[PDB]
């Protein structure tokens, strides 16, 4: 679980030291960012299932060959599953902004996830069009505020960089 | 290891649920109350090495068999390897205290600790009593009322950071008993 | 090898007597700990390497980085390309340690005769000289072989920096006993990997799994096997000094000494609730002299006689320096002292009764008699 | 050195990673913090010719017998080097006040310092008792704000407990 | 426990060897040289609580500074821990004589007494002083032989070395 | 590990005694009968590669079904980790002999070799046969009693130092049973 | 090389100290040594070509079986060959009486001799018959001192033991 305070202690531990200043400071940045980012992750909590069903069918209409038979989404037990996918990888931003690192994407939703997508034959591109929607249909001063849609859009292509 | 707010997403990943907005006014209040959190830290880590003297000489104060020949305290590379041991235990306590949570605290130095003292011959009980030495001087730092230093604070009320530090330090007792 | 691994995880951590790079004149550890009751780690510093030493090299090879097996006089042909390039000094002593770990020698023993679970233990045992510090740590290493095998898997321990701020490009690799330990378990399993110096590792089922998942705890005397052996101990073992006597004989002595160690634990621990009340009974008295005025006569300034108080006078100071000092409590601690001696012998020797134990059920385990 | 953005640039390296978001939000804690820190290293660098005389001349108030012949500090050339060694552990200290971490003291004045002292039987209860009486001559409205002077004398006694 | 022995059978258990012809000429030198520090060994037994009082207030007398408050000499339990150790030192270096080797010094004395005399506040100037004292005292035909002289003060210098 | 020098210093620093005069002089009469030593472990060290050849044959001369297909000593390359099993149980004696204690054979020879026993399928009783016929050679050494061998020494007699051999093969055969 | 010098040099460098009072009693057995087996050295330097023709005829007497034309001891060129070996035997026995250890023989006599002596078809029992020869001829007092003949027939046994 990376976050600010599990890379501070981890490094101190490291060597052998107590928490020293440059560790204290590093916990006060901690304090000033967190009214941002616990405002963007309030708004994730009431509008998930909103923008979830917004950005899934994005990318089924980018890509239309999906429903193909033999292809990845036929059936409606197929394509929930890809709507379950999408509401899994929004809870976990909604994770990241809690604790204030890439912790819960990393472990949960990234770690092992090419060799998932890639052996049950699906593509990593269907699911970086969902990620790459929901990245500009923000409106920075109607959603959230202005620095609290940074932090929300800094964890979004954070796993687009990971997805691809 | 976890820190508190991977404490609150690993209960509300037991449910598959987003963090919403009761459980953010809990949140907001630790924020709130972190100034004096880094103002707790630094008045266990500026006292450091006098915690761990007055508490390894506070325990042959209770127990003179260990400085008895075949003691465990007898040598000088046994009185050397305790009071490392000493700085240890402080050293976990304070990044359990800075994390928020005891996970760090739990699984890197308390886990296998009892069995591991038996194998080298090492009294458990002067264990005990040595670890509640500095736990009463801990609260002692915290709060502002130690006899012989004084710090320099803000004006307030530090006793909910008093008895999170008393709670590693009989949270090690449990696990050396 | 220029990527050799793939997971975004988080990082586990390293030991402590690494090469620092700040203070690189310091001893750090290994100063108070076991180290100092092994042997002393062999470092090639000479070019020429005589024959003496160049066989007193390879037995540190076979004890260390084998499993103290036996290497033949054929097992030892499959390493006449390396010795030529390891006593020349064309290749170093990590090139050569893993040329070894690559041969047909060490495949057939530790890759083929034993399973993969176990082939995992040893290489943080054979090559770093520790136990895995965690499960994720282990299970990083099942996927460095799962991309690229048994060459990939081998070359990620020589190929580290934990690697070479430890052993360096010289010395052979060995046992850790430093200090401090990144977790304290991990202290304990590399303590039962390597237990005993006349043990082999042939034959011998997997140990590290279910410590690293807290389901099996290790058993105090495991521990004991591990630790390189002091010269004085409070309680010396009667490790050899058990007499042959029964299963079921071992059962009853067992479970009397494990009852004497509980009613010894609660009289010492109504011993500490006498120095408690013994304290709270002088508490007022003892604050009330903490503000007065106590002058002396003699033996703070030089000026003044003194007498024997310059000091202490002739034989006078004890056989500790505590029991010179009269008092209440100074009275109920020498109490304290003399019965947490009875407990810790007798907790000692539930230690080495529950070693026969153990020693006597492998052999109704392995196919025999009894 | 030791600082804010060297823990978390180190850590990443170490890992192979791009520089996210939980290592900017703690060289935020650098930017609040640096008010404090930096008028206290302005008012030492602007004293330290007064406050490293008055720091030495209580060593030798207190430990007389360093005068003695034979002892440490015998003749002038030798108590002029005393108070040479106080003006460079303060330096650190300000240096530390500067970077915004204890790495300007662990890498030139602390690193070695046990070898040292001990093969040139020099007493480390003189420096301590040094380093102790700047600690406690600190008033904190008066010489500096009440938060220059929590991080001032934070640096002090980590040179405490790293001497003894 | 580095003994002439022990020194011999790890070498030779190091190549896998049996016990040669160099093995066994150094056992002679331990037989040709016990009767010098074996003389040394009982006239450190017999006398011992004359010799460790005389060098135990070479220590009081030159540093009367440990006798201050909060100094290293303060109370009566402080003086008869000082005394002890002197004579934990002159039992260890009789242990050393009898076993003709370092090794009772190595890990009972030396290991590990610079980390606790620098953490308890131990002036170990002051030990060396007590030590000092009894290497100088030495007469040479009054208290030994001659050559019992040079295995008493060999062990004494070791110590000295050591500790500082 | 500890020599005889070094047996008396452990044993009276359990008690924080000097080294005295009573046990000095049993300490001055190892140093007097120490030629008598170098003379006893020049005597099997000389004849070490007759006494392990002529050891686990007569173990295999007495069981003839250790080489049956099924046994222990069967094969020929078990019949080489036999017969360096051989000379790690005498070598170890001859540190023991040669030291004047049995410290060497304690937490260096005998340390795991039962659980390795155990784990390979070593037959137990036949490990002390072949022992017990190296301690029929090694006192028919010291007391110049061999056979087809005889060395020259000077006049005296050494059945002491037979008979602390002899206890040296019993506490090999003690460990493994 | 191991003599009793270059053992422990060689493990006072391994834990990285000085030569100890443990290191000069090894030597001091050196000297006791010296008279008797430099004695016996420069005995067998001036003998040594009437006791390796006393060498090669034992094992032509004892194994007279190797003059059949087909297997090994064909001519007399290959005969005088084998008085070249006893030589060189009897040389490095001369050389380790002068080392005082088992040097010369482990490095140029021992090292690679089961490998030289296997591919060359040599059996090394007529090589234990030279020599085993020469350990019983000695008569002690007429040929050398009572001691100096110890040293002389146990580096002999040593190059049997080694052989076979
Ligand atoms: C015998 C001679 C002996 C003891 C008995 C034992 C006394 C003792 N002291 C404590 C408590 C403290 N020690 C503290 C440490 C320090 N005080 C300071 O101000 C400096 C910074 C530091 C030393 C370097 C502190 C703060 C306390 C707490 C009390 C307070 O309010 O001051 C105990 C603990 C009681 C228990 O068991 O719970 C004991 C027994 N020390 C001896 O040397
Ligand atoms: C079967 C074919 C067979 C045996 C059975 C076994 C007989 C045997 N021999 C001994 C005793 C010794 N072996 C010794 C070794 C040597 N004797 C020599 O003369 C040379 C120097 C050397 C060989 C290189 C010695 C010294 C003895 C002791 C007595 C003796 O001198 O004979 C035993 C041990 C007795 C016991 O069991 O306690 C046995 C069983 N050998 C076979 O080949
Ligand atoms: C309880 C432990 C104490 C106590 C604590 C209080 N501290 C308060 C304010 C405070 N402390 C600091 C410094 C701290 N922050 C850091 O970044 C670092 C190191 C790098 C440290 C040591 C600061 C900056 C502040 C001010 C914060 C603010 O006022 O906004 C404080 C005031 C109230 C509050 O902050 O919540 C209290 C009560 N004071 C006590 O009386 C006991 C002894
Ligand atoms: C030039 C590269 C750009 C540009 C940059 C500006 N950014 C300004 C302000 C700004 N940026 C952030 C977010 C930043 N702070 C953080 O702590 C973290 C991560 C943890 C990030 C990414 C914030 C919060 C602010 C506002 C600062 C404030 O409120 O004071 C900025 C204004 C400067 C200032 O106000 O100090 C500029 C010019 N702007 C541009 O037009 C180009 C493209
Ligand atoms: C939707 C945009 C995709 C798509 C998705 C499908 N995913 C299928 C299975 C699947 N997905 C995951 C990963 C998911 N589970 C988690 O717990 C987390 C993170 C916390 C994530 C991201 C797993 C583990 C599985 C297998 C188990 C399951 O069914 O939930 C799936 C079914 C595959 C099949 O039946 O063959 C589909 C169809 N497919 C699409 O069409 C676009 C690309
Ligand atoms: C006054 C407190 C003492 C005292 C001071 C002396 N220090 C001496 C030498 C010394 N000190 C250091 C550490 C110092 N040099 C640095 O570069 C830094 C950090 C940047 C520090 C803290 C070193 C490397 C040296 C040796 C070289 C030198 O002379 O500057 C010293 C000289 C030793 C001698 O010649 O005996 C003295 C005298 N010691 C005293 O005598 C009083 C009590
Ligand atoms: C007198 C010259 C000193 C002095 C002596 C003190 N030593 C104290 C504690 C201490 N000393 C040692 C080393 C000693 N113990 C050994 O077992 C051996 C070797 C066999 C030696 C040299 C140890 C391990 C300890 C701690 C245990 C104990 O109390 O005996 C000590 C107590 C520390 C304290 O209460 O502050 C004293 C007083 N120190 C002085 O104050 C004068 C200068
Ligand atoms: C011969 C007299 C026995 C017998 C022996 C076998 N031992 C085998 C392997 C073995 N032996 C040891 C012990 C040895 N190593 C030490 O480090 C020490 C003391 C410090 C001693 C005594 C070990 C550790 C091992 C295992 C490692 C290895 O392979 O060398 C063995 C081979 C077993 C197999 O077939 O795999 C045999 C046959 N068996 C007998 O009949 C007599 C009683
Ligand atoms: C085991 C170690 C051991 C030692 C190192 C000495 C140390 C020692 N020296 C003296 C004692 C003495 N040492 C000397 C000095 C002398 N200088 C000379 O030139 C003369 C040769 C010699 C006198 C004969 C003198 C004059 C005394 C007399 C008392 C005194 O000075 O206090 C005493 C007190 C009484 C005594 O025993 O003599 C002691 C304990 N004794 C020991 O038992
Ligand atoms: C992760 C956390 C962590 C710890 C808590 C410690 C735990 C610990 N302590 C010791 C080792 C030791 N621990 C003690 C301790 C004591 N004897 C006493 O009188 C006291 C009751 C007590 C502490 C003051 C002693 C005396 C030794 C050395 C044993 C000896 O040589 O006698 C060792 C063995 C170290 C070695 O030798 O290699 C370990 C693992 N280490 C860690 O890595
Ligand atoms: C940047 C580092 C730095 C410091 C730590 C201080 C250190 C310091 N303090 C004082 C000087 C002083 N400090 C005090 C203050 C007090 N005395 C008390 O007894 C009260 C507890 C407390 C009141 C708040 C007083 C009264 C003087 C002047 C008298 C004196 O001590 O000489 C002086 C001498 C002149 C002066 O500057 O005032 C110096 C150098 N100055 C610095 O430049
Ligand atoms: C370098 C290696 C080395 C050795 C091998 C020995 C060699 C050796 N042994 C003895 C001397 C002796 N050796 C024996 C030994 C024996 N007599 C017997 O009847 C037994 C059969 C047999 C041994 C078991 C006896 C009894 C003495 C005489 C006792 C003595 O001189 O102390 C002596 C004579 C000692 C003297 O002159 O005082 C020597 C040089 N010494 C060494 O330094
Ligand atoms: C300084 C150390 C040193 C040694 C220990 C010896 C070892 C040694 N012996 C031989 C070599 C030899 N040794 C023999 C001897 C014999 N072969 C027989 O046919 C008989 C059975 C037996 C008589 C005893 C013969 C004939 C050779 C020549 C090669 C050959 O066997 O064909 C060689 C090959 C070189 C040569 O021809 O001399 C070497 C290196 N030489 C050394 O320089
Ligand atoms: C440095 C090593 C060295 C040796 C090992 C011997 C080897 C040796 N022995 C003899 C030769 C001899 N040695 C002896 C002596 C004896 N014969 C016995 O059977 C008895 C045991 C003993 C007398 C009690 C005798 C009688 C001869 C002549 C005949 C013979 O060989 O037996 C000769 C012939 C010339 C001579 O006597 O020196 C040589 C070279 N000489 C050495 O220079």
């Amino acid at each position: 679980m990376k976050s600010v305070i599990t890379t501070v202690v981890s490094a101190a531990d490291a060597a052998g030291r107590f928490p020293s200043n440059s560790d204290l400071e590093s916990i006060q940045g901690n304090i000033q960012r967190s009214a941002a980012r616990l405002e963007a992750a309030e708004k994730l909590a009431g509008n998930h299932e909103a923008v979830v069903k917004e950005a899934g069918d994005a990318c089924f209409a980018k890509y239309a060959y999906l429903k193909n038979p033999g292809e990845a989404g036929e059936n409606q037990e197929k394509i929930n599953k890809c709507y379950r996918d999408v509401d899994h990888y929004m809870r976990l931003v909604n994770y990241c902004l809690v604790v204030g690192g890439t912790g819960p994407l990393d472990e949960w939703g990234i770690a092992g996830a090419r060799e998932v997508y890639r052996t049950l034959n699906l593509p990593t591109s269907a699911y970086v069009a969902s990620i790459a929607y929901t990245r500009d249909r923000l409106c920075v001063p109607r959603d959230m505020s202005a620095q609290a849609g940074v932090e929300f859009s800094a964890y979004l292509d954070y796993l687009i960089n990971a997805l691809s | 290891m976890l820190d508190a707010f991977s404490r609150v997403v690993v209960n509300s990943d037991a449910k598959a649920a987003y963090v919403g907005g009761s459980d953010l006014q809990a949140l907001k209040s630790f924020i709130a109350d972190g100034n004096k959190r880094l103002d707790a830290v630094n008045s266990i880590v500026s006292n450091a090495s006098c915690m761990v003297s007055d508490a390894v000489s506070g325990m042959i104060c209770e127990n003179p068999g260990l400085i008895s020949p075949g003691g465990n305290c007898y040598t000088n590379r046994r009185m050397a390897a305790c009071l490392r041991d000493g700085e240890i235990i402080l050293r976990y306590v304070s990044y359990a205290l800075l994390a928020g949570d005891a996970s760090v605290l739990e699984d890197r130095c308390l886990n296998g600790l009892k069995e591991t003292y038996i194998a080298l011959g090492v009294p458990t009980n002067s264990s005990i009593r040595a670890v509640s030495i500095m736990k009463a001087q801990a609260v002692a730092f915290i709060t502002n009322t130690a006899t012989e230093r004084k710090m320099s604070f803000a004006a307030g009320d530090c006793t909910s950071l008093a008895s999170e530090v008393a709670s590693y330090f009989d949270r090690v007792g449990a696990a050396i008993s | 090898v220029p990527f050799s691994t793939a997971v975004r995880f988080e990082s586990p951590s390293g030991g402590l007597d690494r090469y620092s790079r700040v203070d690189p004149a310091a001893p750090g550890p290994n100063v108070i700990t076991r180290f100092l009751f092994k042997d002393r780690p062999v470092r090639r510093s000479d070019p020429s390497l005589s024959e003496v030493d160049r066989e007193a090299t390879m037995r540190t090879v076979y004890r260390n980085v084998m499993g103290n097996a036996y290497v033949m006089e054929e097992e030892r042909a499959e390493l006449a390309t390396l010795e030529s390039q390891f006593l020349v000094g064309a290749i170093s002593t990590r090139d050569f340690v893993r040329g070894v770990a690559k041969s047909a020698t060490y495949k057939k023993r530790f890759f083929e005769s034993v399973s993969q679970f176990r082939f995992i233990e040893l290489n943080f045992k054979h090559f770093m000289g520790r136990a895995p510090l965690d499960m994720a740590e282990m299970s990083k290493h099942y996927e460095i072989f799962a991309a690229g095998g048994y060459d990939a898997e081998v070359d990620s321990y020589f190929d580290s920096e934990e690697y070479l701020d430890v052993f360096g490009l010289d010395t052979v690799p060995y046992m850790r006993f430093r200090g401090t330990y990144a977790p304290n378990s991990t202290f304990n399993l590399q303590c039962r990997l390597q237990g005993g110096w006349a043990r082999s590792d042939k034959k011998l089922p997997m140990m590290s799994m279910l410590p690293l998942n807290n389901k099996a705890a290790i058993m105090p005397h495991q521990i004991v096997d591990g630790l390189p052996v002091i010269p004085n101990s409070e309680h010396p073992s009667q490790k050899y000094n058990v007499p042959k006597v029964s299963r079921e004989k071992l059962q009853r002595e067992l479970l009397i000494a494990q009852g004497k160690a509980n009613a010894l634990q609660i009289e010492l621990d109504a011993a500490y609730t006498s120095l408690a009340s013994s304290r709270a009974f002088l508490a007022p008295f003892a604050a009330m002299a903490a503000d007065m005025d106590i002058r002396p006569l003699y033996g703070k300034n030089p000026q003044v006689f003194a007498g024997q108080f310059l000091g202490v006078g002739a034989g006078q100071w004890g056989k500790t320096g505590a029991d010179t000092v009269r008092g209440r409590s100074r009275r109920v601690a020498a109490d304290i002292g003399v019965k947490e001696f009875q407990l810790e012998r007798v907790k000692q020797l539930v230690v080495d009764l529950q070693r026969a134990l153990a020693l006597e059920d492998a052999e109704a385990d392995a196919p025999a008699t009894s």
